[PDB]
């Protein structure tokens, strides 16, 4: 549907289906990890308003479909890649100039989070702009996200 | 950064350097990744994403991005100075052909950004780089963003005050490519005089007053949705009859016309970069 909760749930169902190795992943786990970052950033005064809206979830799903390997081998690794894609969404689409790393980091190896940032940007920077500039592309993505449920 | 030799320092620290492999001179921006002050990397990442998609002779060119030690190293083409230093180097006194040349290049770069669906949002003389060849580049995309997607609003808090347009000063939460055209008009005014900010207000109220006092206060007919903006407040009605002649002495009637097209208070009436480039002020000129 058109609501944030629905699309978050489509996104969650998409991740369980893509990451077929993760037998104990719940489709609510990804919603829980994303809601948690957003509420944290708000309560700690990093943003005035929540980032998770319908357009931004579509934006996030566009990164995820192309970045998250079907071969992710643990729920922890999935959380780390998703949180990377989320951090890039905030940096690119968020209303604040900057966002802290802390809520987005779940790995002990910091260098790997940054390497993954650079590598997602090198794959995705063209599509990140295209989904803004091309309204029919935004529509295609929004439509695929809904058909995830 | 093994590949590069730091020559001198000139959201991060900037160095002039040399590529050890080609001997070419570049600029290196270092972004610390283990900072004490959270934030910075986020804006660097947005800048890298945009700049990878904005290759134009008048946009500062990102060549590469290196990740080593607890830092991001952005490699750019080297430019000798920013417009601020340039104003200082020449007693704030530009020949009219250089005025025209700098506005032209600025509009081309800006035109390119807007046609790619990017808003710069921080146009000011220190974000404008000038080569020893006379080539100007828009730089510092840390505040920039892609637009096009449906959103309830953007940050109401963008552009240093002196370059911020009246709708944004009145708290408009949505704006378009118009926000940069206003700032480009402010810069045009600096170039065309003695290189000092046209509208140096000390706060929001003061800023709006400086603008209206020179340009006239917009009426309801020129700007019907004005009184509806979030931070709208009644201003005195300053007359529209004040001459711009002494404000921009390097300009004839043709440049003054272009300036007033850029400095329209109602954003929907501001000339676009592309139209401005077809204005008679650039009619003869050269770099076309
Ligand atoms: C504040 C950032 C502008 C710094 C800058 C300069 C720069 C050059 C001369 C100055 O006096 C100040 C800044 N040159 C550059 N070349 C490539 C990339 N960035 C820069």
């Amino acid at each position: 549907q058109a609501s944030t909760s629905e699309l978050l749930r489509c996104l969650g169902e998409f991740l369980c289906r893509r990451c077929y190795r993760l037998k104990h992943l719940s489709p609510t786990d990804p919603v829980l990890w994303l809601r948690s970052v957003d509420r944290s950033l708000l309560l700690q005064g990093w943003q005035d308003q929540g980032f998770i809206t319908p357009a931004n979830v579509v934006f996030l799903y566009m990164l995820c479909r192309d970045v998250i390997s079907s071969e992710v081998g643990s729920d922890h690794e999935l959380q780390a890649v998703l949180l990377t894609c989320l951090y890039l969404s905030y940096s690119y689409m968020g209303n604040e100039i900057s966002y802290p790393l802390k809520p987005f980091l779940v790995e002990s190896c910091k260098e790997a989070f940054w390497d993954r940032c650079l590598s997602v940007i090198n794959l995705m920077s063209s599509k990140m702009l295209q989904i803004n500039a091309d309204p029919h592309y935004f529509t295609q993505v929004f439509s695929d996200l809904k058909n995830e449920s | 950064m093994q590949k590069y030799e730091k020559l001198e320092k000139i959201y991060g620290t900037v160095f002039k350097a040399k590529n050890r492999e080609t001997h070419e001179i570049v600029a290196l921006k270092r972004v610390r990744l283990d900072d004490d002050d959270e934030g910075v990397p986020s804006s660097a990442l947005r800048e890298i994403c945009l700049l990878k998609e904005l290759k134009h002779k008048n946009i500062v060119r990102l060549h590469d991005v290196l990740h080593s030690d607890k830092k991001l190293t952005l490699v750019f083409e080297f430019c000798d100075q920013d417009l601020k230093k340039y104003f200082d180097s020449c007693n704030g006194d530009l020949d009219p052909e250089i005025v025209k040349s700098f506005l032209f290049q600025l509009l081309k770069g800006l035109g390119f950004c807007h046609s790619r669906n990017v808003l710069h949002r921080d146009l000011k003389p220190q974000n404008l780089l000038i080569n020893r060849n006379g080539e100007l580049k828009l730089a510092n995309f840390g505040l920039a963003r892609a637009f096009g997607i449906p959103v309830r609003c953007y940050s109401a808090e963008v552009v240093t005050l002196w370059y911020r347009p009246p709708d944004v000063l009145f708290g408009a939460k949505l704006y378009s490519t118009s926000i940069d055209m206003w700032s480009a008009g402010c810069i045009f005014a600096e170039l065309a005089n003695a290189g000092r900010p046209l509208f140096p207000g000390n706060d929001v109220d003061d800023q709006l007053k400086r603008i209206f006092r020179l340009l006239g206060t917009p009426t309801e007919e020129q700007w019907p949705s004005m009184t509806k903006l979030p931070d709208y407040k009644p201003y005195p009605m300053y007359p529209a009859t004040t001459s711009l002649v002494n404000v921009v002495p390097k300009l004839n009637a043709t440049g003054r016309d272009l300036l007033q097209n850029l400095l329209k208070c109602n954003p929907v009436q501001r000339i676009s970069a592309e139209e401005a480039l077809q204005h008679p002020y650039f009619s003869d000129f050269c770099p076309p």
